[PDB]
């Protein structure tokens, strides 16, 4: 019962798997806009009047 | 615990009074169960303080400092200890990382009651009594530093232990703290560690020195804004 | 074969001229001269023009009258001015290329074979360069058979002589903005060159519209050309090509955080003189 | 300065004066007891 | 016919479709590649095929709407990134 109450696939007679893996995130995407916006406040502070 | 985390420390204050307050939350959270981070503001206070003065001030903060480490499974560095401004004012952490290190629940003992009533005048003795029960944090730790992978009953061994049940038990908790990086699988009986991973490739890099960049900028826009010309004064 | 076409600011202000002398005249849309220089190599070198009278039937594009006689004449007396320069090519200030151009260029080709036309445009509703260069050559098809004479684009460029700059930077005082620093660089590109590939863009989806509505009909090789262009297109999810990208970004950053720790040194040092200083003074004040 | 006056320093009471006082660099590992390494190799080929 | 991202073929796809068998499919690619009709490579060890071009062919009244749609994406996103770099830098390039 307690194992149906968590998140186990109840496998094999005692042989519960508990995804260790956590999906294993490999997957990259070059995040740009927040890159292009940060060079562009460098830009900006460096070339402002203060 | 209530006030620190509704009311927002101004921004612009001394070097002074940030120690302080970063003393008082580092402090409220080691009380706590944050470790991580009351060791994090504990060597920012200590950053910031007067060089010369506050004899006092670093005594407190590096005995604080020191317990919170031992609680966290690393060991402090004995640089410090020999510092003429603290060496006769820690002799009691000195001999108790001695036995932290080589963990001897007869030397624990012989040192907490000898220098208990001290330990008790300096307001932490309830974490070295945290501590006391941890002792075995430290070993894990280092048994896993040191292998990439073994077995849990050379763990037994190693940690003088019973049936090697209790190391496995010991070791579960731990991964499952965050103090430790590794994977247990009993079918062959052996805790492995992870792999060391490439942290330049990600983008960490990127953001560490886009932060210090912002830093920076600000001090040059701050210290030219500094600048008054009154020569016609 | 040209590899590169060098223009001076005289000719196009001249030609510009020009246009504004006929259409003030008026009752024209075009314009045609000639165009003087010599060759470096490969390199030519194109700098001064005069004009050649011309007009043209706008409904039929098959009548055109172009007084060569003015023009043997007028590269007589410009020969006894200036010896070093001989013809180059043509010009003609239309928007875009004509239908006479290979019937005119034939023509010109007598003086000079190696004929280069240069269209200049005096209204550009756009970003980018004022001129274009064309140089006549036979095609010879897989499939289109008669060979005909078609226009291959050259590249081009505006080039100008010591005395040249001097006058045109005294006259270009009615706007200017210099920040050779990190403002030119980011608005004569990164804007200008994201506005003028989406140009380009919107030209060819235009005209596949066109064809695709059945207003005109499939060209082969324009089909095979854009194949190719979509086929260069990168792709960016690569792991290889994101790891490399990240590595690239790193070091750039790290020349930038040692740069900006530079400065702040540096500022606060000044902040600290000018604070001795302003003690100095009260105190010798006081 | 600001000196924490408000925080105590250590008492004197005691003071005992320093024991050896060496100052070369401490170190972590002096303070662990080992045997006398050529006794550890000794007593191996003794056991092979 | 495969897409741009995959387009990185299997022998055993080869001999299935070219009806030859898998150990002379090798010659066939290599001879494709040495005339001029794809440039690429070939992975005898996990027995892929990488091919980065396929010699131009004409496309019928259809597949020119999807190049169109194709360029519509593109200026789409080129006018978004264009609106993007100059709002955010308007301060400095006024």
């Amino acid at each position: 019962d307690y194992a149906k109450k968590r998140g186990w696939v109840l496998g094999p007679n005692n042989y519960y798997s508990f995804a260790s893996q956590q999906q294993k995130p490999e997957d990259t995407t070059i995040p740009s806009t927040e890159l292009a916006k940060q060079v562009i406040e460098y830009a900006r502070q460096l070339e402002m009047i203060v | 615990e209530k006030l620190v985390s509704k009311s927002v420390f101004p921004e612009q204050a001394n070097n002074n009074e940030w120690a302080r307050y970063l003393y008082y939350t580092g402090r409220i959270k080691a009380i706590q169960l944050e470790y991580s981070e009351a060791r994090r503001t504990m060597t920012n206070a200590l950053r910031k303080a007067p060089q010369h003065t506050a004899v006092g001030f670093k005594q407190t903060v590096h005995k604080l400092l020191i317990v919170v480490e031992l609680l966290l499974g690393e060991i402090p560095d004995r640089l410090q200890f020999r510092q003429p401004s603290l060496k006769r004012s820690l002799m009691p952490y000195f001999l108790l990382t001695q036995a932290v290190r080589t963990g001897n629940l007869a030397k624990f003992n012989q040192v907490l009651d000898q220098f208990g009533e001290k330990f008790q005048a300096d307001g932490t003795y309830t974490l070295i009594i945290r501590l006391r029960h941890n002792v075995i944090k430290t070993g894990v730790r280092m048994i896993s530093l040191s292998y990439s992978r073994i077995s849990l009953a050379d763990i037994a061994q190693k940690l003088q232990l019973d049936s090697p049940e209790d190391a496995e038990f010991i070791v579960a908790k731990a991964i499952r703290d965050g103090v430790i990086e590794a994977s247990i699988n009993h079918e062959k009986g052996y805790v492995q560690s992870k792999e060391m991973i490439d942290i330049y490739s990600t983008r960490e890099p990127q953001l560490a020195f886009h932060q210090r960049i912002s830093f920076c900028l600000d001090i040059h826009n701050m210290s030219v804004k500094a600048m008054r010309f009154p020569p016609k004064s | 074969a040209v590899q590169k076409v060098v223009v001076h600011p005289l000719v196009l202000l001249s030609v510009v001229d020009h246009f504004n002398r006929i259409g003030k005249v008026g009752n024209q849309k075009r314009v045609v001269g000639v165009l003087l220089g010599s060759w470096q190599k490969k390199v030519l070198d194109v700098s001064n023009s005069f004009a050649v009278p011309f007009d043209e039937d706008d409904k039929d594009d098959s009548v055109w009258f172009l007084d060569h006689d003015y023009l043997e004449n007028m590269y007589g007396m410009f020969k006894k001015v200036n010896a070093r320069e001989r013809i180059v090519g043509w010009y003609h200030t239309g928007p875009k290329l004509h239908k006479n151009d290979i019937a005119i260029n034939e023509l010109m080709k007598r003086y000079c074979p190696n004929s280069v036309l240069v269209i200049i445009d005096v209204k550009p509703k756009d970003l980018g360069l004022p001129t274009e260069a064309y140089i006549s050559v036979e095609e010879v098809h897989d499939d289109g058979t008669p060979t005909s004479k078609t226009f291959e684009h050259v590249t081009s460029e505006i080039g100008a002589e010591e005395a040249e700059e001097v006058g045109v930077e005294h006259l270009l005082r009615d706007i200017k903005d210099t920040t050779v620093g990190t403002l030119s660089q980011r608005i004569t590109n990164q804007v200008h060159g994201l506005k003028g590939l989406n140009s380009k863009l919107l030209d060819i989806r235009s005209y596949l519209e066109k064809v695709a509505t059945g207003k005109l009909p499939i060209n082969h090789q324009i089909i095979y050309q854009l194949q190719d262009v979509f086929n260069l297109l990168p792709d960016v999810s690569l792991q290889e090509f994101v790891k490399a990208f990240y590595l690239k970004t790193n070091d750039q950053m790290v020349v930038v955080y040692l740069a900006s720790l530079i400065r702040s040194v540096v500022a606060l040092h000044n902040l600290i003189n000018n604070k001795i200083a302003n003690r100095d003074a009260e105190k010798k004040e006081g | 300065d600001d000196e924490f006056e408000e925080f105590p320093a250590e008492d004197w009471a005691g003071l005992d004066e320093d024991e050896d006082a060496h100052v070369w660099e401490d170190n972590w590992d002096d303070d662990n007891v080992e045997d006398d390494f050529s006794n550890q190799l000794r007593a191996e080929l003794e056991k092979h | 016919t495969r897409p741009a991202n995959h387009r990185q073929l299997t022998f055993e796809e080869i001999a299935k479709s070219a009806k030859i068998t898998v150990n002379e499919v090798e010659l066939l690619v290599m001879k494709a590649l040495s005339v001029g009709l794809v440039k690429g490579s070939i992975d005898e060890v996990d027995k892929r095929v990488h091919m980065t071009w396929v010699q131009p062919r004409v496309l019928d009244l259809q597949q020119i709407k999807g190049m169109k749609d194709r360029l519509e994406f593109w200026c789409t996103d080129v006018k978004s990134m264009e609106m993007l770099v100059e709002h955010q830098a308007h301060d400095i390039l006024t």
